[PDB]
């Protein structure tokens, strides 16, 4: 029914009522998320001098731009960031490790 | 951008590579500070390196500028910091992540590619006397990151 996986693009899951393709290649992204990847590689291409291909294998990659960018963008909440209490107690430890680095002039200054 | 950084910054939260964190420099979530814990079967053990890590405005999809901010002495890293990795130009995808640059990083310090050097009399010594770039390595180390 709906693959079960995440796609590597955008690193959500995939949902109910969502747009999504799979590639030859046996791979599933949102349409969204792939016709964003190879605008990109068409663009590098062109600067160069086709080489378009999945992002996961590296295959040649078959597809129409225009197909996948009709399907609707996923509507996705962001993932929140609240570190961890044991998160905040090592970032504390990190700020002295680096205080002592430059007084010893082991930070490079680019200044 | 920033839902995929999100969600990258929660999975280094979660399950980061070995030895290694990543997180945001105070509220700016496109501007990171990594450190990387010297491998075992480098030079470098026993020292912790901070690095610095941009995001570009089309991320995932153009990679992130990465340089180290701790000085090392390596055939493939200069004293700006400077990093010759191929993953970091040539070969970057989309489907990388700060998670797998991390991993290559650390296989780069233990495994230097002399052939193609940013800094040629570090890359010299470390063809003809490999005894002696591992000391000055070692020394680099013990001076500044440890
Ligand atoms: O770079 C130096 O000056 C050293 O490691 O002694
Ligand atoms: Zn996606
Ligand atoms: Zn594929």
């Amino acid at each position: 029914n709906i693959p079960h996986g995440q796609c590597v693009i955008c690193l959500y899951g995939f949902q109910e009522k969502e747009a999504f393709t799979k590639t030859p290649c046996y791979h599933y992204f949102h349409c969204h998320c792939l016709a964003r990847a190879i605008q990109h590689m068409e663009q590098e291409l062109k600067a160069q001098g086709v080489g378009v291909q999945c992002p996961v294998c590296r295959e040649p990659l078959v597809y129409d731009l225009a197909s996948l960018k009709a399907a609707p963008e996923p509507q996705q909440p962001m993932e929140l960031y609240q570190p961890s209490a044991e998160s905040l107690r090592q970032q504390e430890e990190r700020k002295r490790l680096y205080q002592r680095q430059q007084e010893r002039g082991g930070i490079i200054d680019l200044e | 951008a920033l839902k995929r950084i999100h969600k990258e910054l929660n999975d280094l939260a979660r399950d980061p590579p070995a030895q290694c964190s990543a997180g945001p420099v105070g509220d700016d979530m496109f501007h990171w500070q990594a450190t990387i814990m010297g491998p075992n079967d480098s030079p470098y053990q026993g020292g912790v390196f901070f690095l610095t890590i941009h995001f570009p405005t089309d991320y995932p999809f153009k990679p992130p500028k990465v340089a180290f901010t701790t000085r090392i002495y390596h055939p493939n890293i200069n004293s700006n910091g400077s990093i010759c990795l191929d993953i970091l130009r040539s070969q970057w995808s989309p489907a990388l992540t700060i998670s797998k640059v991390l991993l290559s990083i650390c296989s780069l310090l233990c495994d230097p590619n002399p052939d193609d050097p940013l800094v040629p009399e570090i890359a010299r010594i470390y063809k003809t006397d490999r005894e002696k770039y591992n000391r000055i390595a070692r020394e680099w180390t013990q001076k500044y990151a440890m």
